[PDB]
């Protein structure tokens, strides 16, 4: 969301996902643990 | 409160306090020997 | 995240940062580097699971205090007995 307010700021996509999960009140530890599962589910939903 | 229940609450500092007590200088190990 | 003793430490808030020489944590919206310590971060799991983690020591504020008390007690009651 950085560039929205102005200058764009490079960030890792995983870091962004962790920040979103914090936004919905979820700990990033699970996200890091299950990166593979989240990515697979996301890709499957995209195909669907 | 209503419906509160029973359970001990752990103190994370407690194990370190116990270790400090056990191995502080020589108390309880060699100070008490004489 | 970071590994100190085979365990994964993560920032409570902010983000880790390192321009080489050293590692710090700071609030995301302002460059305020800070020493990473126990209170700054929190533990979760071990190292292997995550991807891209690196290594660094995590300082404990309590340790130097109890070390001062150790200097007072451990090495003063030495030879009187
Ligand atoms: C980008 O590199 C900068 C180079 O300075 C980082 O500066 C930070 O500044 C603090 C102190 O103001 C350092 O903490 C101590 O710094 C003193 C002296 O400061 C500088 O010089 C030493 C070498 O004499 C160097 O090691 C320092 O890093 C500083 O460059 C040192 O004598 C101490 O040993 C201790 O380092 C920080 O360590 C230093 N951080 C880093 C990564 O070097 C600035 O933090 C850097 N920015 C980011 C986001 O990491
Ligand atoms: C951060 O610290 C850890 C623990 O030291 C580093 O792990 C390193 O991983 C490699 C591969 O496992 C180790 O090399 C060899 O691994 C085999 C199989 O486990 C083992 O039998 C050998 O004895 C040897 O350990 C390596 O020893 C191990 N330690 C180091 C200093 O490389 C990790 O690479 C470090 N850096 C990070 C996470 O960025």
């Amino acid at each position: 969301w950085t560039f929205g307010a102005g200058a764009a700021l490079q960030i890792p996509f995983a870091m962004q996902m962790a920040y979103r999960f914090n936004g919905i009140g979820v700990t990033q530890n699970v996200l890091y643990e299950n990166q593979k599962l989240i990515a697979n589910q996301f890709n499957s939903a995209i195909g669907k | 409160v209503i419906g509160i229940v029973n359970n001990t609450v752990y103190d994370p500092l407690q194990p370190e306090l116990d270790s400090f007590k056990e191995e502080l200088d020589k108390y309880f190990k060699n100070h008490t020997s004489p | 995240a970071i590994c100190h003793d085979g365990k994964a430490h993560f920032p409570r808030e902010g983000v880790f940062v390192s321009n080489g020489t050293h590692w710090f944590v700071t609030q995301r919206n302002f460059y305020e580097p800070q020493i990473i310590t126990t209170d700054n971060t929190f533990v979760s799991g071990n190292c292997d699971v995550v991807i891209g983690i690196v290594n660094n020591t995590v300082y404990d504020p309590l340790q130097p205090e109890l070390d001062s008390f150790k200097e007072e007690l451990d090495k003063y009651f030495k030879n009187h007995t």
